[PDB]
């Protein structure tokens, strides 16, 4: 979001007084907000990289790399927990039997 | 004797009578230098009635 800080010096940054529908300020501010819109939708991004803070689509790709497929309306925070609990299964004893049942 | 419209710079078309005319013209006469004359001289007006 710095279209503004590098546009050329010469250009108006800011909706000029003499005329309320300045068609200049409009594509600059038009421009502005699609720039920070995808800076926004960067930022968001990181949280899809991680399967702690993963979501739907990513989240399911996570999962078929476990080997873990989601479930008919199965959200994504239990989605989750399933696959962390999948990964650390006990295995080989009557406890773990147990659990299984 | 004429009277027209005025576009003004901030949007407003101001259709004024005739002494708003002669307004321009003592304003354009005043800027002249002394012994010239107002003959000949654009106005800067959008239109006349």
């Amino acid at each position: 979001a710095n279209f503004l800080k590098n546009l050329h010096p010469l250009l108006r940054r800011d909706r000029n007084k003499k005329d309320n529908q300045d068609p200049n300020f409009a594509l600059i501010d038009a421009l502005n907000e699609e720039m920070n819109q995808v800076e926004k939708d960067a930022i968001e991004s990181k949280l899809q990289s991680s399967l702690k803070t993963s979501t739907s689509e990513y989240l399911d790709k996570f999962g078929d790399w476990f080997g873990v497929y989601r479930k008919t309306d199965e959200k994504d925070d239990v989605y989750r927990a399933r696959i962390i609990k999948y990964l650390l299964l006990k295995r080989g004893t009557n406890n773990a039997i147990i659990d299984a049942i | 004797a004429n009277s027209g419209t005025f576009v003004m710079d901030d949007g407003r078309k101001n259709h004024v009578p005739a002494y708003m005319v002669a307004v321009a013209l003592g304003g354009l006469a005043s800027g002249l230098e002394i012994g010239e004359s107002i003959t000949f001289k654009p106005l800067r007006v959008s239109s006349l009635d």
